[PDB]
DNA sequence: ATCGATGTATATATCTGACACGTGCCTGGAGACTAGGGAGTAATCCCCTTGGCGGTTAAAACGCGGGGGACAGCGCGTACGTGCGTTTAAGCGGTGCTAGAGCTGTCTACGACCAATTGAGCGGCCTCGGCACCGGGATTCTGAT
DNA sequence: ATCAGAATCCCGGTGCCGAGGCCGCTCAATTGGTCGTAGACAGCTCTAGCACCGCTTAAACGCACGTACGCGCTGTCCCCCGCGTTTTAACCGCCAAGGGGATTACTCCCTAGTCTCCAGGCACGTGTCAGATATATACATCGAT
C-alpha cells in the first residue's frame, strides 16, 4: 500500500505554499482571449498593452482572492468547512455588488 | 499610594473629585478607587488629590436633595461611630453633610491639584 | 475569435485562487459562478476603460486607461500608476 | 490645540508599536 | 539677487522637492492662491509617511535575509500596522501577496 | 527622445539611506512607492481645496493642510504628521 | 528664574536667567553650555520670535515655561 | 387561556409592516442629543450644536443602523436560523469591512 | 451628576424598533450590548470630523453642515440638510 | 443697441440655468478654460435626471392619493427602480423611510 | 443689516415638476434634497471631467470631455439617454 | 505509540541582468521687484442657542407564563480530496511587419476679460386648500374551536 | 373548515399652517468688443502590438477510490415574546439671557506675475553582485502497523 495524506492536508499544504507566494495564478495566454473577447463588445480592432493586460489580471486575483476570503468567514459562520455558492452571493451580497 | 488611602479624585475628563480609596494599581500611574455610589473604574495618578482627612481650608460642594452648587468650607471633620461627616459653613452658617454627598469642584480642586496631586 | 474562453479559467485556477484565500474545502458548484462574477467585474473595468480610450482618441489600450477606470471604482492599483 | 498651526504639540518619541 | 539659491527643501530640512510641490499645487487646479507654507508642510507629511512605510519594509526584508525591497515586503509592511491598513483599506499593490492566515476551525486537530 | 518625465525616485532613495543606509529598492517597488506619493498627494491636495470653499476661502495656506490631514490619517499618525509638519514649516519660517 | 528650553528634537535645557533680563544673555548662556554660535540659533515664544534686545518680562514670562530652540542652518 | 394572546411572532411581522411604511424617528429625541453633546466633551469642552445638526446626526445613525440589522438579518437566515446573535453584527461588519 | 453613563439612553425598546425597520422577527438578548458599542463607534468617527471642520472654521457651533460635511467625507451622504 | 436679450436657458431649450452653470464650473476650479458648449450639456444632463425622479415621485405619491411630494415618495421612486439605485447606493435621504420587505423565511407557515 | 442672497435650483425644479406633472406639488422639506441632488451630481460630472482634461493634458472642458464624463458616472439606460439630451440641446445652441 | 517517507528548509556553487552610479545638460526652480486684493482685525447686532419651569402621558421598565426556536447528538450517503496516468496547450525564443503612438510646426478660431445694462431670480407678505386629526363604522386576519 | 375578537382601513368632518403666488428690488447674467493662445491639423518617426512558427514540459484533465462532511432528524431546554401593571422621563409650551454667527468697514502684508541666471534631476550609459537557480541533505511531520 503506498502512501496516502488523509483528505485536507495535500489542501492545507498548498494554502500555506500558495499565501507565500506572488506570482500570478492563472494563465496568462487564456486571460488575453477573455480580456480581447469582453472588449470586442465596445469596439472592434482594440489594441492592448501587455501592461494593460498585466494590471487587468493583477486587479482580478486581487478582487476574487478578496472575495474568497469573505465566502470562508461566510462559511464558517454557517458551522461549515465547504464554501457553496449561496456564500459567493452571500457575500456579494452584503458588499453591495449586486444589491 | 499604597492600599488603605482615602483619597479623592476625578473619574473622567474635566469631572469632579470624588473621595474613594485605593484597591489596586492598573499600571502606568493608573490608581484605581472604589468610589461610594456604586463606580469603579481606572483613574490615572495626576488627577488624584491625596487627603484624608480634606484640610480645614479646602472649600468643598455640599451634597443635599437637589444641590449642585452649593459652596461652603468643611469647617468641622466629626467622627460618627466611623463615618466623619463636613461641617458645611457658608456665610457664617455651620451644616453638617455626609462624606459621601460632597464634591470638590474644578476651580477648588486647582487650589489643591499642585500639592496633593500626587 | 467568438470562442467561450471563459473556460479559459480552468478549475485548478480557482482552485489555487481560493486556496490563496484560505479555503479548505471547495464545493463542485463554485466553478459555474466564480466565473461570471469575474466576468462582471471585467465588463465592468473594460467598459471604463474603452470609453477612457474613447475620450482619449485612441485605438490602443493603455496600463493607465487601466488604472484609472479602478481608481473610479475604488480598487486603485499601485505600480502600473 | 487645533488653531493657528502649531509650537507646542510637537511629538514624543517615535511611534514604534511593534 | 544672486548668488547661490538655498533650496527650500533645505531650508526646511526636508529631502522631498519643496519646490514641485507649488507647480503640482498651482497646476493642480485646486485654488486661486497657494500659501508659502502649504508647500513646506505637504513635502513634511508626505516624507514622513514614505519613511514610515519604508521603515517597515526594511525589518521586512531583513525577516527574509534580503537587501532589496521587493513589493512583497511593502505589502508585508502595509497590512501589519493596523493604522496604516486603515489608510490604505481600498489599495492593492501589484505582485504583492496576502498575509498567511489561517482560521483555527479549518486547522487540523488531534484531539 | 527629449520628452522628460518626472516622478520621486531620487527622493526614495534618499529618504531610504537615512532610515536604513544598507538596503536598496527595485524598480517595481520603486514605481509602487511613485504612485503612493501621488495618491497621498491627490488626497490630502483635493480635501484642501475643498476646504478653501468650505469656508469660503480662495487661497490654501498650511492651516488647512493641517487640518486636512486630520481628517485623512487615522489615528496617532495624524499626531505625527502634523508633528513633521509644524517642525518642518518653523525652519522654513525662520530662514 | 528655572526656565527650560525645548528643542526640536525632544532635549530639554534649563537657563538660570532671571525674569527682567534681555536675550543677549540668554543666547550667551545658552553658547556656555553648548556651544552653538549666534547665526545657527533663534529663540521662538508662543508662535512669535524674540528681539535680542527685548526683556524676558514683557512676555509674562512664568516659572517653569517652556520656551523652543531652532537651529538656523545656513550653508 | 381566557384572555386573548397572539402566537410569539406575529406581533413582531405586524410592528415590521407597521415600521416599514413609518417615516419618523425611532430613537428618543433628548438621550440622544445627551448622547451626541457627552461624546463631543472628548474632543473640545463647550460646544453648542445647531437643532438641526442633531437631527442629520440622529437620522443618519438610525439609517446605519437599519442597513446594519438587514445584512444581520442575511447573515442570521444564512445559518439556518431567525435570531440574530451579536456574532451576526461581528460577521456583517467584517464583511463591509468595518472591522 | 455629572457624566452619567448616558448611553443607556439608547433604550432597549429603541433597538427593536430599529432592528424591525430592517425587518427582523426576533432579538437575542446579547445584542443590545453590541448595537451600543457600534452605535458609539459611529458617532465617534462622525463627530471627531465634524468637530474638526468646525475647529478649522475657527467657530463654536457644530453647524448642520458640518455634520453633512463629515458624512461625506465617509461616503455616507445626507440630503436634505445641505444648504 | 443690444435691443434684446434672450436668456441662454430658452436658446438651448432647457429649464436649469446655463449661464449659472458657467459661474459654478469657472469658480469650481476644474480648468483654467470651460467651453461653450460644457454648461449646456450639464443643464440638459441636469434635466434629465431630476425629470426621472418627479416622473416617478409623482406616480408614488399618486398611490398615496396626495398631491404633494413626500420625502417618502421620493426614497420609494429612487430604490424602486435599479438604476437610480446604482446612482444612489450610497445616499441617504433626510425622511426617507425604508422599503417594506419581509423575507419568505420570516414569514409566518401554516401550509396545512 | 443687509442679507446674502443664496441661490439654489429652487424655481427651475418647479418648471420641470409642471413640465411632468401640471398639477402636484413639492413640499419644501423634500424641496431641498432635490436642490441637493443636483448640487451632488453637478460635482460628480464637473469633477470627472477635471480629471479628463487632465488626462490628455488640456485645459479646457468642452462639451466632449462631459460626454465621456457622463458615461462613466451614469449607468447603463440612463447614459444612453442623458446623452440624448445633452446632444439635443447642443445642437440646438449651435444653430442660434 | 516508533518507523517510513515525503515535503521542506537547509547549506553551497554560480551566472546573470537588474541595480547603483558617473556624466551632460537643460529646463524647471530660485531670487528680486512690483502691484493688487484676499485675508486679518475691530466693532455691532440680533438671532439662535442654552437653561429653567410646569403639566400630561406615552413610553419605558419590571415581572411572569410558555411555547417555539436554538442547539447538541447521531446516522447516512454522497460529493469532494487525492493520487495517477494521459493529453492539451501554455510558455519561451526568434522573426517579420506595420498600425498606431508620439513628437513637431502652423495658425486660427475659441475663450478670458472688461464695460453697460437690464430682467431673471431672491426675500418678504399673504391666503387658502391639501394635509393632519378624530370619531365611527366596515372589513381582514387570527387563534381556539 | 368556523366564529369572537382585536387589528386595520375607509368615509366624513374639521381646522390649520405651510405651499404657492404676488411685488419689489439688487445684481448677476447678456451683449459687444478685443485678444492671446490651445488645440486642431498635417506631417514625420519609430516602437511596440500583432502575427507566425517551432520545441518543450509544465500543467490541465479524466478516472478511480474512499472517507470526511452536509444534512436531516430528534430530543431537550432555555430564553425571548406577549401582556399586564407600574414608574418616569420625554415632549410640548412658555419665558429670559447672552454667546456667538454673521455682517461691514478698514488696512496691508502676502502672493501672482515677470524676468534672469544657474544647478537638480533626468536620460543614458556601464560595471558588478543579490539573488534566482541546481543540486545534495539534515529535518520534521505526517500517518499507520
Amino acid at each position: 500500500k503506498p502512501h496516502r495524506y488523509r483528505p485536507g492536508t495535500v489542501a492545507l499544504r498548498e494554502i500555506r505554499r500558495y499565501q507565500k507566494s506572488t506570482e500570478l495564478l492563472i494563465r496568462k495566454l487564456p486571460f488575453q482571449r477573455l480580456v480581447r473577447e469582453i472588449a470586442q463588445d465596445f469596439k472592434t480592432d482594440l489594441r492592448f498593452q501587455s501592461s494593460a493586460v498585466m494590471a487587468l489580471q493583477e486587479a482580478c486575483e486581487a478582487y476574487l482572492v478578496g472575495l474568497f476570503e469573505d465566502t470562508n468567514l461566510c462559511a464558517i459562520h454557517a458551522k461549515r468547512v465547504t464554501i457553496m455558492p449561496k456564500d459567493i452571493q452571500l457575500a456579494r451580497r452584503i458588499r453591495g455588488e449586486r444589491a | 499610594s499604597f492600599v488603605g488611602l482615602r483619597v479623592v479624585a476625578k473619574w473622567s475628563s474635566n469631572g469632579y473629585f470624588y473621595s474613594g480609596k485605593i484597591t489596586r494599581d492598573v499600571g502606568a500611574g493608573k490608581y484605581k478607587l472604589l468610589f461610594d455610589d456604586g463606580y469603579e473604574c481606572d483613574v490615572l495618578g495626576k488627577d488624584i488629590l491625596l487627603c484624608d482627612p480634606i484640610p480645614l481650608d479646602t472649600e468643598v460642594t455640599a451634597l443635599s436633595e437637589d444641590e449642585y452648587f452649593s459652596a461652603g468650607v468643611v469647617k468641622g471633620h466629626r467622627k460618627e461611630s466611623g463615618e466623619l461627616y463636613y461641617s458645611i459653613e457658608k456665610e457664617g452658617q455651620r451644616k453638617w453633610y455626609k462624606r459621601m454627598a460632597v464634591i470638590l469642584s474644578l476651580e477648588q480642586g486647582n487650589r489643591l491639584r499642585e500639592q496633593y496631586g500626587l | 475569435v467568438l470562442r467561450d474562453n471563459i473556460q479559459g479559467i480552468t478549475k485548478p485556477a480557482i482552485r489555487r485562487l481560493a486556496r490563496r484565500g484560505g479555503v479548505k474545502r471547495i464545493s463542485g458548484l463554485i466553478y459555474e459562478e466564480t466565473r461570471g462574477v469575474l466576468k462582471v467585474f471585467l465588463e465592468n473595468v473594460i467598459r471604463d476603460a474603452v470609453t477612457y480610450t474613447e475620450h482619449a482618441k485612441r485605438k490602443t489600450v493603455t496600463a493607465m486607461d487601466v488604472v484609472y477606470a479602478l481608481k473610479r471604482q475604488g480598487r486603485t492599483l499601485y505600480g502600473f500608476g | 490645540k487645533a488653531a493657528d498651526i502649531s509650537l507646542d504639540n510637537l511629538v514624543e518619541g517615535k511611534r514604534k508599536r511593534r | 539677487a544672486r548668488a547661490k539659491a538655498c533650496t527650500r527643501s533645505s531650508r526646511a530640512g526636508l529631502q522631498f522637492p519643496v519646490g514641485r510641490v507649488h507647480r503640482l499645487l498651482r497646476k493642480g487646479h485646486y485654488s486661486e492662491r497657494v500659501g508659502a507654507g502649504a508647500p513646506v508642510y505637504l513635502a513634511a507629511v508626505l516624507e514622513y509617511l514614505t519613511a514610515e512605510i519604508l521603515e517597515l519594509a526594511g525589518n521586512a526584508a531583513r525577516d527574509n535575509k534580503k537587501t532589496r525591497i521587493i513589493p512583497r515586503h511593502l505589502q508585508l509592511a502595509i497590512r501589519n500596522d493596523e493604522e496604516l491598513n486603515k489608510l490604505l483599506g481600498g489599495v492593492t499593490i501589484a505582485q504583492g501577496g496576502v498575509l498567511p492566515n489561517i482560521q483555527a476551525v479549518l486547522l487540523p486537530k488531534k484531539t | 527622445k527629449r520628452s522628460r518625465k518626472e516622478s520621486y525616485s531620487v527622493y526614495v532613495y534618499k529618504v531610504l539611506k537615512q532610515v536604513h543606509p544598507d538596503t536598496g529598492i527595485s524598480s517595481k517597488a520603486m514605481g509602487i512607492m511613485n504612485s503612493f506619493v501621488n495618491d497621498i498627494f491627490e488626497r490630502i491636495a483635493g480635501e484642501a481645496s475643498r476646504l478653501a470653499h468650505y469656508n469660503k476661502r480662495s487661497t490654501i495656506t498650511s492651516r488647512e493642510i493641517q487640518t486636512a490631514v486630520r481628517l485623512l490619517l487615522p489615528g496617532e499618525l495624524a499626531k505625527h504628521a502634523v508633528s513633521e509638519g509644524t517642525k518642518a514649516v518653523t525652519k522654513y519660517t525662520s530662514a | 528664574m528655572q526656565i527650560f528650553v525645548k528643542t526640536l528634537t525632544g532635549k530639554t535645557i534649563t537657563l538660570e536667567v532671571e525674569p527682567s533680563d534681555t536675550i543677549e544673555n540668554v543666547k550667551a548662556k545658552i553658547q556656555d553650555k553648548e556651544g552653538i554660535p549666534p547665526d545657527q540659533q533663534r529663540l521662538i515664544f508662543a508662535g512669535k520670535q524674540l528681539e535680542d534686545g527685548r526683556t524676558l518680562s514683557d512676555y509674562n514670562i512664568q516659572k517653569e515655561s517652556t520656551l523652543h530652540l531652532v537651529l538656523r542652518l545656513r550653508g
